[PDB]
């Protein structure tokens, strides 16, 4: 099961979410939307039948969302319309027997009138072993991908959660621990890459 | 239509026997659900019909209840199990699910490696000052950090991180970050960062003078 | 006890239900199951009676004339399905397997 | 208790056994007797273990997949015939009359 | 109207044969299981042997199987009784019935004597009158088989006659009286005359009977 | 085989009386007990069949009630055409069995006989038989008994009776005894007398002629 079609989207807009069901006979299995936000679900979204015909949903996104499904083309679609912010989350497909059986890795869908903003990628300068880091301020909607040496340093690396600050935007720390010896040596650079933003930004961080 | 979750989080080493349980707001006789799920992972299905194991399931896994009060067991913990537990009710729709339970490694007592980052010089020219403070490898994640400017306690300008549970060392990482304009940064002298922890004997401070 | 068969007397045979299809796909849960019938004669006994038994099925091949091999023991089912109100309900639906098949 | 009818519930239709139209000159008495038969269909109808039903009259018209129209109340007939050692017996065949129909 | 009628039967001697048939009509004959039953003289009644309505099964008593033979003609409407090495035993009036659960509807009968003495026509001697009433009859001696048919005056006489039933003497020939009362002014005058019909025998005999 | 014991042998009754016959069986023969009127001189009528069933045209007056060993045909109320013969029969196993059979009697007021004695006929003398005749006519009871006295000498061994069925209009009975001697032991003796004996008689009625 494969989710896709989601994104960036403003309240009171609308967006379509997709998922794509292969290896197993999906025209026989009934289909069920759940999400879950950032903290920290989860939340029955959508059911539907085999065939198509019978639908439920809570009270909560009902009106908004429809559940459909094109058996032909082996997808399972949920139309959101009339977006609100409490509809952020990850977006997971699944096969509803008496439960969730199978559940795709999920889609994530940001409600915000918060427009699309690429990160400020600032230094940690380092002081036996020593800190150093890259810190990702201002950036939205998620995801944010952070590495170290282009992939090469990867041993003690700690990318914290964004956390989600005052003004709408989000802001991580990626901080390295190594040996104090290795520094005015050893070029360390933090390898960021926003894709909701199309901005890719490596910062060289030395004393 | 609530379903209550037991013990909000638990900490087990591999081999001890763990009892999860969910408590219902009506009557659903035996439609109950368990579920597991790992950070940045969709939930995996355990249980169904309240102890019906689904396939491939591990047989150390098992389900039991009916009416109100129902219970997961996990008879002898693996490395595997370490992840967050869900119960759900699929007897009448809206379904409603549990709060979660949080399985925890549990080690030994592990002291924090605290770090103090001034804030850059390139970032005070937007004019706003990150003052970033870092526990780093540490057990339990029971840590308390305190943002200390010219020795004023400082309160709603500060904001935690945690990593998940490491995979090698089973130790937890926290960054705090506090905010603070060119202007209020550059108004004072001494940025220290205070933390409190089991493993340290007596609480560590981190100091900064901006300019020095 | 009854006696169970697949490929002479009251006999239970095997038969297994695919809501699917059917085409009723308003029940969610479970789309299959082995749910099983009873065919076989019931009754020999003695002799003047089969000119009572041939005339059943000339007049109506429903009609039962004496003892029909019906099911004794009957096990019921968990269901999940949509109500006509837009619900999914979770139901012990009684009666819904042949467990064994005897003469009435 | 039981149906009475003649001419789609589990009633009793009439029907009389004629022995010399059948070709059994070997039963002296009776010639003919009212026996009856049981003919219509059993509850719960219509859903749920309506499929199960359904899919019986496909597989064996004669397989039953829950409760049979079989008689409930069966009186016996006094018969006076022939046997194979050329002598004359009487003698209380059980099971011959129908009195009352019902559902297993 | 059902009907059952008998014939075939009469003086036969032992170790011979007789042909009995019985005439059915005005019900469906091979539809119905049919009935041979006999009564001797003095004594009750006797199953002789019991026929299917197809004809294809046949019961009797160890007292006459072997012997008789029950067999029908359905298209003749016809009930047959074959009675071969015949005994003095079997001497009775033979009856054909409808069989059912018992037998409902008999037929008159037929005689059938089995016995090595001959047929002989009776001897009439008159039985004399000797004052208020008086007793006058006929004597009919020696006559064998049965029956005899006695009247009184071509049938004109019938009020006070007893004709009494048949005693088998000790010679194996039959032998009854018939009397008649009539007042005593009467004789003289109205004459009397018995009038004997002996049918196994072709004998008529017309007797006057006076003081 | 299988034998039936009917009780009465015979019955005196008058018209109007209830009246029940008892039959028994020597082994169980169920529900399968049939019942018969016979009438002298014609064929048995079916009354009841298999225990309890009565035939078509039967009148409700008869009823037959039984089971296993122990039969009981009843006649509520006496009517005048229900003076006959009954028999009881098993329809359970062949060889089919009959009851020694019931006569009812028409019960009446006691009458004596007239009792009258003829000589043989000089025609007969002629043959070389003498048969003296005595008759007992229209009496009641049935039960009689005539003795013949040649010269005063009582005669066993050579007289022969025969009794007239239940007269239809008066109910009465009559008999005729017979004397069979050769003329040889007829012109023997002088006196040949008839004594009869009968309710009806305060003293024995004698009957007598000198040859």
């Amino acid at each position: 099961l494969l989710e896709s079609g989601g994104g960036l989207v403003q309240p009171g807009g609308s967006l379509r979410l997709s998922c794509a069901a292969s290896g197993f006979t999906f025209s026989s299995y009934a289909m069920s939307w759940v999400r879950q936000a950032p903290g920290k679900g989860l939340e029955w979204v959508s059911t539907i039948s085999s065939g198509g015909s019978y639908t439920s949903y809570p009270d909560s996104v009902k009106g908004r969302f429809t559940i459909s499904r094109d058996n032909s083309k082996n997808t399972l679609y949920l139309q959101m319309n009339s977006l609100r912010a409490e509809d952020t989350a990850v977006y997971y497909c699944a096969k509803q027997d008496y439960a969730m059986n199978y559940w795709g890795q999920g889609t994530l869908v940001t409600v915000s009138s918060a427009s699309t903003k690429g990160p400020s990628v600032f230094p940690l300068a380092p002081s036996g072993t020593a800190a150093l880091g890259c810190l990702v301020k201002d950036y939205f909607p998620e995801p944010v991908t952070v590495s170290w040496n282009s992939g090469a340093l990867t041993s003690g690396v700690h990318t914290f959660p964004a956390v989600l600050q005052s003004s709408g935007l989000y802001s991580l720390s990626s901080v390295v621990t190594v040996p104090s010896s290795s520094l005015g040596t050893q070029t360390y650079i933090c390898n960021v890459n926003h894709k909701p933003s199309n901005t890719k930004v490596d910062k060289k961080v030395e004393p | 239509i609530q379903m209550t979750q037991s013990p909000s989080s638990l900490s087990a080493s591999v081999g001890d026997r763990v009892t999860i349980t969910c408590k219902a707001s009506q009557d659903v006789s035996t439609a109950v659900a368990w579920y597991q799920q790992k950070p940045g992972k969709a939930p995996k299905l355990l249980i169904y019909s309240a102890s019906y194991r689904y396939t491939g399931v591990p047989s150390r896994f098992s389900g039991s209840g009916s009416g109100t009060d129902f219970t997961l067991t996990i008879s002898s913990l693996n490395p595997e199990d370490f992840a967050t537990y869900y119960c759900q009710q699929h007897y009448s729709t809206p379904w409603t699910f549990g709060g979660g339970t949080k399985v925890e490694i549990k080690r030994t007592v592990a002291a924090p490696s605290v770090f103090i980052f001034p804030p850059s010089d390139e970032q005070l020219k937007s004019g706003t000052a990150s003052v970033v403070c870092l526990l780093n490898n540490f057990y339990p994640r029971e840590a308390k950090v305190q943002w200390k400017v010219d020795n004023a306690l400082q309160s709603g300008n500060s904001q935690e991180s945690v990593t998940e549970q490491d995979s090698k060392d089973s130790t937890y990482s926290l960054s705090s970050t506090l905010t603070l304009s060119k202007a209020d940064y550059e108004k004072h002298k001494v940025y220290a960062c205070e933390v409190t922890h089991q493993g340290l004997s007596s609480p560590v401070t981190k100091s900064f003078n901006r300019g020095e | 006890f009854g006696l169970d068969c697949d490929e002479s007397r009251c006999c239970r045979y095997p038969l297994t239900v695919d809501f699917e299809a059917f085409g009723w796909d308003w029940i969610i849960a479970p789309k299959r199951y082995k749910a099983n019938y009873c065919s076989g004669e019931c009754e020999f006994v003695f002799l003047q009676k089969y000119p009572h038994t041939h005339l059943v099925h000339q007049a109506n091949p429903r009609g039962s004339a004496g003892p029909c091999c019906t099911p004794t023991k009957m096990s019921p089912i968990n269901m999940l399905y949509f109500n006509g109100k837009e619900q999914i309900i979770y139901g012990k639906i009684p009666a819904m397997v042949v467990d064994r098949c005897g003469c009435s």
